[PDB]
């Protein structure tokens, strides 16, 4: 009541090392680390495979 | 008589329980089906139930 | 402010008189640094003092 608290519960699913993506868990960001929104290019880099086996389901 | 089994399967809930229960040691890779993980938990020795929660995470 | 607890130290092969210019250029851009010199004189305690932090306003001394 004195202040407004907004708490989100999230779940680790994978880690970026650099310009690429690893899949895994058991990885812990230290407290006070910044949290961002994912950009669309970062998202569409994932969910995309080599052009020989791409099936655009929508 | 000199014959042993080393069972290999992806659906432990489908393999007959009356041989899988005969296994004494286990090589457990990643499991993603909850119905299979529950079975493998219940079949494991008691000392490994606590450490067995890694199966969905092993990669 | 909480995870970056170490202050970098940059050492330049220059003269003492050329360092006031850099400190002025840093001040003009609103960057807080400590030289350890009050003019041709070096103070041991000023160089090795840990900056004071206030984690409510995002303030670190230098």
């Amino acid at each position: 009541k004195d202040e407004d608290i907004f708490i989100l519960t999230v779940q680790p699913v994978g880690i970026f090392k650099g310009e690429e993506f690893f899949q895994g868990n058991s990885m812990l960001p230290s407290p006070t680390e910044p949290v961002f929104l994912v950009e669309d290019d970062i998202l569409n880099k994932i969910f995309s495979n080599e052009k020989t086996k791409i099936f655009h389901l929508g | 008589y000199g014959l042993s089994l080393m069972v290999v399967s992806q659906r432990p809930s489908e393999v007959s329980d009356t041989i899988l229960s005969q296994c004494n040691n286990f090589i457990n890779l990643r499991l993603t089906n909850i119905n299979d993980q529950n079975y493998i938990k219940n079949l494991l020795p008691d000392n490994s139930r606590s450490i067995s929660e890694i199966l969905p995470t092993l990669g | 402010i909480k995870l970056h607890t170490e202050t970098p130290c940059f050492i330049l092969k220059t003269d003492v008189n050329n360092l006031s210019e850099y400190h002025k250029r840093f001040v003009s851009r609103n960057i807080q640094i400590i030289t350890g010199y009050i003019g041709d004189t070096f103070y041991f305690k000023e160089f090795n003092k840990e900056p004071k932090r206030i984690i409510k306003d995002n303030w670190v001394e230098f």
